Formats: structure tokens, C-alpha cells, sequence
């Protein structure tokens, strides 16, 4: 098979500046290679077949270049929406195979996330399971830090994060930390926080709230 | 006006049976070559079958032997026959219209594939409860499997709604939140309810959430 | 100008691997189907499998598909037969065989590479005087002979007064005894009046165990 | 009189594998050993004959088919074999009988930039039978609406051209195939060898 | 698969005389676009590969003389020797390479048929230098036989012996086409002084009775 290695990774740049994203392959494919867009929930879309043209319906922003075994696709004046996940697929020699894919996120300003917690719900509570949320809302960037302390002593163990992708129109993402345990345990102990150390935030924020 | 449209995804157990299809409109089928590829949950792309315009098959080592291509003119769809299932087969599924055996210039909307020897369970609604200028609120959608699960609000259209993706729990079900951010001035103004589907079960649940 | 030759002789314990080799050489090597061919102990020739080595197109019998591997490496011309782990029952002669197309008679043959798979360890002969005797006499042609026993693995070679005595040397095959081991005699034909003027001496060579036994054998 | 295998085996130009040619050849005396004796060929797969048998048999009619592939899709010429080539451009039946021979040419059909002369039939509605050769170069209709030979949406060009360089890997660059087919009817026989 | 047959397992024609070796195939390996059987001959000496003698049923490979000669059609063929020379003594096979997977004939044995040749019967009391390793070996001598059938029983002291016996043969010899055999019992060296007359019987085409070579132990 011919393995194909995408770099970067990941990358992250600003409305109207120039991204470059590259693939390079195991072997020589001879420009037999295209280049697919895939926004979140939706099927990849075809962006450039044969290393060189746009497919039907491909702004002029988009331009690939390359042969042989180095490639280059370079997407200029990014839109708000231009990004996704980039992947390069090679069709000179079968198996047919992809690239593990490059993502590209939109560069906005810094803004501070907007803390929320929620005790277990009564209702939730008679299952014998409490779950308690601490909400981070239209933050960026991506990068936080979220710490459970229950009456001042640290939790670990016990939490799962959840991040949704970059929003439509504010750009930002949300964050979910959500701490599961029993019923029995979660009525030996009072004080349930949730800190939260970010970019926006000159100094950690915590949200607690008392049993009762 | 090429539409690519599939289904048969859902959940089946290791070594069992499943088929996908692909309804097509706006090119013959038969006269295309066609392919299906999937994406692993969090990987990459990876082509699995293609059926000629002449009809030859060809299939990735991978799934050699096991799944079959095939296509219904009559009904202008081309089906997946995935037999001997194994868990590295779980991935969504895609089809796609292939140029010659070279790029694939439209696809379809994607399917979900899950080999569990998991059992399907419904899942639970509880209210995150705003409290203490604007709110913030929710609804808890916990032990659920498989995926996927739809949340709305307010029985279709609220806007600044954020529904996280599903993160699988140490027990083996998915569990998730939706949140709305909502003045705080109304509410009790406003009655919000959530609407929560898990077709894989049949549950429609419906909760409000009040103070 | 086609010739096919074979890796040496191979002896070896059951659940070992082994990968015996046949190298070609000549002008027209490139269209010559490689085929292999299985010959038990005393029994017919069986027909293993067969490849191209120039895109290693293999094409098993059934009786053999997945038993073993027939492979190829064109850079050297040369194909291979291998097992995994041998059984006692693989023990017999290999030849392989080409010829210039599928469905085409083998025209060149190998010279063969015996394979013996067996639990028994390298042991030397024991040379015991077959003496001539009134009950080996017939008149005036006396009969008198060595016997070689218990070795393992064949062959041994045995000669009569360091190979200048030919006419009349009957040497039988070995025979595989329930032990593991392998007995043989050999066996002359002489004038009975020679018996005491000239000495006859039967010399064994057991070549995988540096057994060297020279056995002077005399009336008693 | 002796069978014209030079003209098809030295050409300086090969046709490409969609519009393969064919060379009738008969009433000649056929050396054999021109072709088997040499080590130019990366390739020499016979099926059902052997080429240094051939000298004391005589047929009716032996035909040459001479083409260019990449090195890839060598393997499709074979009887029972499926891709591109084989279901659209040259069949081999599964009966076949005769030897297919191929070698590099790089040398010969690769240009700086690229050759871009050799082509291959890409779309087809359905496969060819065994020794076919279509030439069409009707626009190919993959969709409802008529074309009416121009090209565009739904509507390609059944022909690709090969984009052999010299650059490209071992797979990739150009194969020159010679395919001999051995014909024995009723008639009397023509081809014989020494 | 294609199965072949071959008759007899073996053949004994005289110098000079003609050998037939029948082979017969399950299904027809004619083929039509050829007109010609995809059958082959082979012959094995001992000890040596086998060697393609006529293919396509009919003709010979170049070397091979003008006596074998290969007939048949469809599921029939036959092998016929001419005049058999004393260096044709070997084991012939039918093969098929019509189509996958290649199958043979189990095979015919041919030997030069020379006139009846009695035995020549000698027996060899074990060496003393076998005895003191504990072990005895009372060998029995057919030489210069012909034909190859003959039977050798063990009797010690009149008491048939069973499953202390191995036998060898050698082959036709080269001249004058005789056959020898070898009969080899075994006892333990307790067992072999229990007992005083050990007596090797002998069965032959070419003898009016048994013949019995014995000896008595010391
Ligand atoms: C296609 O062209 C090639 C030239 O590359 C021809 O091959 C050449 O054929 C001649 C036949 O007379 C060969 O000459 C003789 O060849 C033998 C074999 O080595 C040698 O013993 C003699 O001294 C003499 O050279 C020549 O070597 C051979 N060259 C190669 C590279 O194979 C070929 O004849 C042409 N094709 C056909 C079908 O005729």
C-alpha cells in the first residue's frame, strides 16, 4: 500500500490570510492525487482532482499544486467558514488511500468563558446516580482547564469533558464537565466547585453551590 | 441536482449481518462506477469496495470476503452486504460516485455502523435547572446506547442552543447535554422544553425545565 | 539450456521448520513455470503446486493448499517450498520441476532433495562381521558379508577392500527399524578357495556422525 | 519465407492498448527461438503451449497483438482477469492459448513532460468479449440526458491518456505487450517452424 | 482432478521385446483449439529424477530414441517400447497437464524377463562381537534370483517366528538381471541362547521344494 502523511496536523490562521497545507506520499503517484473538505456533521466535498483543478462549484480562492510525491494545497482569503478537516487522497495505484486528514480552525479574539453550574436534578437523584455539570460558554480559544473540588479537596476520577466545534457565526466553543457518583456519596459531602483557569481569565473562576 | 442518499445503519452484533443502501438521483447508476468509504469514529477515511460501470467488483483487503457491492438499477441504488461483522468495521459509512475508479465528486450523507455485543437501552432526560441578566439551561441526556441522539428545543425552533458530542462513560453508554442560553427575565414567561429522540430504541422524551 | 539444482539434503525433528531452495540457470529461464513434486518413500510422484516467478502466480493442489508455501524470488531465480512445522509424514524425496507454460509438460528436473523428519538423534553404526562358513559355501563360491546397524540419519556407504573389490558386492537398502534407526548389510561373492590366502574388509562410512569403522571379516 | 515477429516485437511505435493491433501471420516458417532465446522481457507468461515445442507443430493462422500498458496492469492480461484493461480495452478469453509478452519501455514511450499519446478506454457499459477492439470515441453518456457529442456534465470522454514520465515509479511507466495467439481450424496448416 | 490409471503396476518383457504400458484418464484431455491430448510419459530410474520421454501423447522429446512411441486419444493412451534394452529398466508414469491440479499414474514397473533363476540360500550365525553388546542378529541370504517373488520364514527350534523379522531387496541387477534378497531376525542375546536350531525356509518359483538353511548355536 502507499501510506500518505499530511503536515501539518492541525493549524490554526485568520480571516484573510493564506493557509498551506501539504501531503506527502510513500511513493511517486504522478498528480493522481485530490484534495476533499469536510465540515463537521457533513459528508466530505471534493475541492481539487489531479493535484491542479477545482472541481464544479469551487471558488477561485482554492488552488492545489505539487506532482510526484510532495503536494500543496493553498486556500487563499479564508472565509469565516472555510474551515474543516482537509484530506488528500492518492487514485495512481490500488488500494486507493487518504491522508490521516488536517484540521483548520478559525483564529478569533480572545473572549472569557462564561461559567454555569447545575446540581443533580431530584429526579435524577431517586435513580441512585447524581451527576453534576459545570458549563464553559462562548469562550476562546479552545484551550481551558477545568478542576472539581469537592469541599476543597481536588476530584479525579470522576469527570468527562465534552468541547463542541467552533460555532457558526460567534466562532467560539463550549465546554461540558460533567462528575458522576452515587447517590450515596454525593450526599457525603457539601460543597461541589468548579474552577476554571483560561486565556480570558486573568485568574481562575470557580463556581460552587451547596446541597441544599 | 445529484442526491446521494443512505440508510440501513444501526447497530448488529460481532459476526452478524447488515446491509446498507444508496439511493441515487441525477445520474445512471449503472453506468457510473461507484464506491463506498467509511471513516472510523475519530480516524481517517479508508475506501472499502467500487463496482465498475461494467460490473466488476473490487474490495480492500480488509473487508475481503466479507462484504459485497452490488446495485439495483430498478431502484437506482447501490447496496453494501456486510456479512461476518467484526468491531473494527464500526464506522460511518459513506457513498460516493467515483470518477473512474479515481476521486469520488459526490457523496451521500452517511450512515452510522455499530458491532456491539452491547444491547440497545433508552435514554434518560433530567432538567439542568437555571438558578441564582441572562441564564443558562439544559437537559441531561444520560445511558444511552448506541448513538446517535437529536436534541431540540421548544419543539423545533431555539437558536444558541449547544448540544456536546456524546462521550462514551466508563459503563459502556454514551451520555450527553444540551444547553440554551436564555434571558433570565423570562422565566416563567416562557415554558422550555427539550426534545430528545434515540431512534435506535423508539424513545421520544420530552422534559421541561423550570426553577 | 535450462538446469534446475536443488538445496542439499536436509535431516530434521518434527515441528521445525525447513525451506529447501531450487535455483535455475540458462537462457529462456523467464517464461519456465516452477512446479514442485512430492515423492514418499518407495511410493508414486505427487504433484504439490506450481508458480510463476515472474509475478510469483502460485496455484496449490488441493491435498497440499495450506500444508505448505510455494514462493519465489525473481532477483535470483530462484523458488522455494517451506513448512511451518513438519510432521513425520513429510518425509520423502522433493524434486522441482519446470516447464515453459502453464498446462505444459515439466521438461527440466532438479536432482532431488531428500528430507527426513524424525525424533531420533545422530547415532553411529555398529559393524558386525557376516562370517563365511560351510553354510555359506555352494561349492566352489563362497558368500560373506558386513552388517551395519542401528544408525541414524542415512546414508552410510559401504566398500569392500577400499573400493577395489566391486563384482559381486550386494548392498540392500536400509530398513527403518521401530526404534528409529537404520540397519543394513552388504553382502559379497568369492571363490571359496580364496578365503584364507586373501583378507576381505568391509569399510563403513557414516559421514553425519564421523563413524569410520573398518571390519575385517574372516571364517570362524 | 520466414514469419514477419520483427515487424510487431521491433516496431518503433506501439498502438495504444483501446485500439490494440493485431498482426495475421501465416504461411511462413516461424523461428521460435528468436523470441524465447532473448532476455529483454520482464515478462514471458505462455498458457496451454510451450514456445520450444512449437517448431514441429503447424497451425492455420498465429496472431500478434501488440500494445502499451503501465506496469500495474501487466497482470490483467491473463484469461479470467478484471480492471480496466481487461473489461474495457483488450479480453483475454479464459480458453486463451499462446504466450503474453511484455518488457519495460521507458526508454522508448516515456517523453520529458509526457508522452500523453498512449490512451486507455475508461468508461464502457459493459465489458468487451474475448479479442474485441472498440474504437468508439462517442462521448459516454453517465446520466438521462442525451449529450449530443459535446462534453460536460454526465458526459465524458471515453478515452484517458496515460501520463507516462520518466520520473514515475517502475508501475507507472509504459509496458510494451506483445500477445501471440495460436489459431488451428479445419484449413490447411501454414505456420510451421524448422 | 483429473484422474489417471495406469496397467499393469508391473511388466516383464524380454531383451529386444515390446513393453505396453496402458494409461487411462477419468475425462477426455483433448482440447479442441490444439487438437492435441495434453498427456505426458515419464520415466524414473532408481535413485535418478524423472525424465520426460513424449509429450502431447505422441511426440518425443528430442534425445529420446525411436522405440517409445506414445498413441491414444481422449481417455485412452498407451506407451509402447519397441525393442526394450536393458538400460529402459525403470518405473514410467502418465501425467496430465490438461488442467490444475497435475495428477499421475501410480505408476509401471519394468524389469528384463530372463530365464528362471533359483536362489542361492546362505544363513550367518550372529558374530561373537554382536553377542557380547547383548543383542543377536541370524541373517538369511536369497541371491541371484529371478523373479523378484519369493517367501522367507523364520523357525527356531520349529517354532514359526513373528514381528523379529526385516527383509530387504536390491534391484535387478545390471547383467544378468537377477534379484537379491536379504532376511535379517533379531533377538535379544537371552532370548537367542534359550534355544539351539534356527532354521531359514525358503519359497521360489524356481525351486521343487522349500529349501531350509539352519544352524545349530555352537
Ligand atoms: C527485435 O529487435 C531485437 C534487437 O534488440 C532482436 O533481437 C536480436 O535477435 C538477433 C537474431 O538474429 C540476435 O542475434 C543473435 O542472437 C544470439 C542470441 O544471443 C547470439 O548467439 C548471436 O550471436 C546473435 O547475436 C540478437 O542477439 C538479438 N538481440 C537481443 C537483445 O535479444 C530481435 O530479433 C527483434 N525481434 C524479432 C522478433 O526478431
Amino acid at each position: 500500500e502507499i501510506v500518505l502523511t499530511q503536515s501539518p496536523g492541525t493549524l490554526s490562521l485568520s480571516p484573510g490570510e493564506r493557509a498551506t497545507l501539504s501531503c506527502r506520499a510513500s511513493q511517486s503517484v504522478s498528480s493522481y492525487l485530490a484534495w476533499y473538505q469536510q465540515k463537521p456533521g457533513q459528508a466530505p466535498r471534493l475541492l481539487i482532482y489531479g493535484a491542479s483543478s477545482r472541481a464544479t462549484g469551487i471558488p477561485d480562492r482554492f488552488s492545489g499544486s505539487g506532482s510526484g510525491t510532495d503536494f500543496t494545497l493553498t486556500i487563499s482569503r479564508l472565509e469565516p467558514e472555510d474551515f474543516a478537516v482537509y484530506y488528500c487522497q492518492q487514485y495512481g495505484s490500488s488500494p486507493r488511500t487518504f491522508g490521516q486528514g488536517t484540521k483548520l480552525e478559525i483564529k478569533r479574539t480572545v473572549a472569557a468563558p462564561s461559567v454555569f453550574i447545575f446540581p443533580p436534578s431530584d429526579e435524577q437523584l431517586k435513580s441512585g446516580t447524581a451527576s453534576v455539570v459545570c458549563l464553559l460558554n462562548n469562550f476562546y480559544p479552545r484551550e481551558a482547564k477545568v478542576q472539581w473540588k469537592v469541599d476543597n479537596a481536588l476530584q479525579s476520577g470522576n469527570s468527562q469533558e465534552s468541547v463542541t466545534e467552533q460555532d457558526s457565526k460567534d466562532s467560539t466553543y463550549s465546554l461540558s464537565s460533567t462528575l458522576t457518583l452515587s447517590k450515596a456519596d454525593y450526599e457525603k459531602h457539601k460543597v461541589y466547585a468548579c474552577e476554571v483557569t483560561h486565556q480570558g481569565l486573568s485568574s481562575p473562576v470557580t463556581k460552587s453551590f451547596n446541597r441544599g | 441536482q445529484v442526491q446521494l442518499v443512505e440508510s440501513g445503519g444501526g447497530l448488529i452484533q460481532p459476526g452478524g449481518s447488515l446491509r446498507l443502501s444508496c439511493a441515487a438521483s441525477g445520474f445512471t447508476v449503472s453506468s457510473n462506477y461507484m464506491s463506498w468509504v467509511r471513516q472510523a469514529p475519530g480516524k481517517g477515511l479508508e475506501w472499502v469496495s467500487v463496482i465498475y460501470s461494467g460490473g466488476s467488483t473490487f474490495y480492500a483487503d480488509s473487508v475481503k470476503g466479507r462484504f459485497t457491492i452490488s446495485r439495483d438499477n430498478s431502484k437506482s441504488t447501490l447496496y453494501l452486504q456486510m456479512n461476518s461483522l467484526r468491531v473494527e468495521d464500526t464506522a460511518v459509512y459513506y457513498c460516493a460516485r467515483d470518477f473512474g475508479d479515481f476521486y469520488f465528486d459526490y457523496w451521500g450523507q452517511g450512515t452510522l455502523v455499530t458491532v456491539s455485543s452491547a444491547s440497545t437501552k433508552g435514554p434518560s432526560v433530567f432538567p439542568l435547572a437555571p438558578s441564582s441578566g441572562t441564564a443558562a439551561l439544559g437537559c441531561l441526556v444520560k445511558d444511552y446506547f448506541p448513538e446517535p441522539v437529536t436534541v431540540s428545543w421548544n419543539s423545533g425552533a431555539t437558536s444558541g442552543v449547544h448540544t456536546f458530542p456524546a462521550v462514551l462513560q466508563s459503563s459502556g453508554l454514551y451520555s450527553l447535554s444540551s444547553v440554551v442560553t436564555v434571558p433570565s427575565s423570562s422565566l416563567g414567561t416562557q415554558t422550555y422544553i427539550c426534545n430528545v429522540n434515540h431512534k435506535p430504541s423508539n424513545t421520544k422524551v420530552d422534559k421541561k425545565v423550570e426553577p | 539450456e535450462v538446469q534446475l539444482v536443488q538445496s542439499g539434503t536436509e535431516v530434521k525433528k518434527p515441528g521445525e521448520s525447513l525451506k529447501i531452495s531450487c535455483k535455475g540457470s540458462g537462457k529462456s529461464l523467464i517464461m519456465y513455470w516452477i512446479g514442485w513434486v512430492r515423492q514418499m518413500p518407495g511410493k508414486g510422484l505427487e504433484w504439490m503446486g506450481i508458480i510463476y516467478p515472474g509475478d510469483s502466480d502460485t496455484r496449490y493442489s488441493p491435498s497440499f493448499q495450506g500444508q505448505v508455501t510455494i514462493s519465489a524470488d525473481k532477483s535470483i531465480n530462484t523458488a522455494y517450498l517451506q513448512w511451518s512445522s513438519l510432521k513425520a509424514s513429510d518425509t520423502a524425496m522433493y524434486y522441482c520441476a519446470g516447464g515453459s507454460g502453464i498446462f505444459t509438460p515439466m521438461d527440466v528436473w532438479g536432482q532431488g532433495t531428500a528430507v527426513a523428519v524424525s525424533s531420533a538423534s545422530t547415532k553411529g553404526p555398529s559393524v558386525f562381521p557376516l562370517a563365511p562358513s560351510s553354510k555359506s559355501t555352494s561349492g566352489g563360491t563362497a558368500a560373506l558379508g558386513c552388517l551395519v546397524k542401528d544408525y541414524f540419519p542415512e546414508p552410510v556407504t559401504v566398500s569392500w577392500n577400499s573400493g577395489a573389490l566391486t563384482s559381486g558386492v550386494h548392498t540392500f537398502p536400509a530398513v527403518l527399524q521401530s526404534s528409529g534407526l537404520y540397519s543394513l548389510s552388504s553382502v559379497v561373492t568369492v571363490p571359496s578357495s580364496s578365503l584364507g590366502t586373501q583378507t576381505y574388509i568391509c569399510n563403513v562410512n557414516h559421514k553425519p556422525s564421523n563413524t569410520k569403522v573398518d571390519k575385517k571379516v574372516e571364517p570362524k | 519465407n520466414l514469419c514477419p515477429f520483427g515487424e510487431v516485437f521491433n516496431a518503433t511505435r506501439f498502438a495504444s492498448v483501446y485500439a490494440w493491433n493485431r498482426k495475421r501471420i501465416s504461411n511462413c516458417v516461424a523461428d521460435y527461438s528468436v523470441l524465447y532465446n532473448s532476455a529483454s522481457f520482464s515478462t514471458f507468461k505462455c498458457y496451454g503451449v510451450s514456445p520450444t515445442k512449437l517448431n514441429d507443430l503447424c497451425f492455420t493462422n498465429v496472431y500478434a497483438d501488440s500494445f502499451v500498458i503501465r506496469g500495474d496492469e501487466v497482470r490483467q492480461i491473463a484469461p479470467g482477469q478484471t480492471g480496466k484493461i481487461a473489461d474495457y480495452n483488450y479480453k483475454l478469453p479464459d480458453d486463451f492459448t499462446g504466450c503474453v509478452i511484455a518488457w519495460n519501455s521507458n526508454n522508448l514511450d516515456s517523453k520529458v513532460g509526457g508522452n500523453y499519446n498512449y490512451l486507455y478506454r475508461l468508461f464502457r457499459k459493459s465489458n468487451l468479449k474475448p479479442f474485441e477492439r472498440d474504437i468508439s470515441t462517442e462521448i459516454y453518456q453517465a446520466g438521462s440526458t442525451p449529450c449530443n457529442g459535446v462534453e460536460g456534465f454526465n458526459c465524458y470522454f471515453p478515452l484517458q491518456s496515460y501520463g507516462f514520465q520518466p520520473t514515475n515509479g517502475v508501475g507507472y511507466q509504459p509496458y510494451r505487450v506483445v500477445v501471440l495467439s495460436f489459431e488451428l481450424l479445419h484449413a490447411p496448416a501454414t505456420v510451421c517452424g524448422p
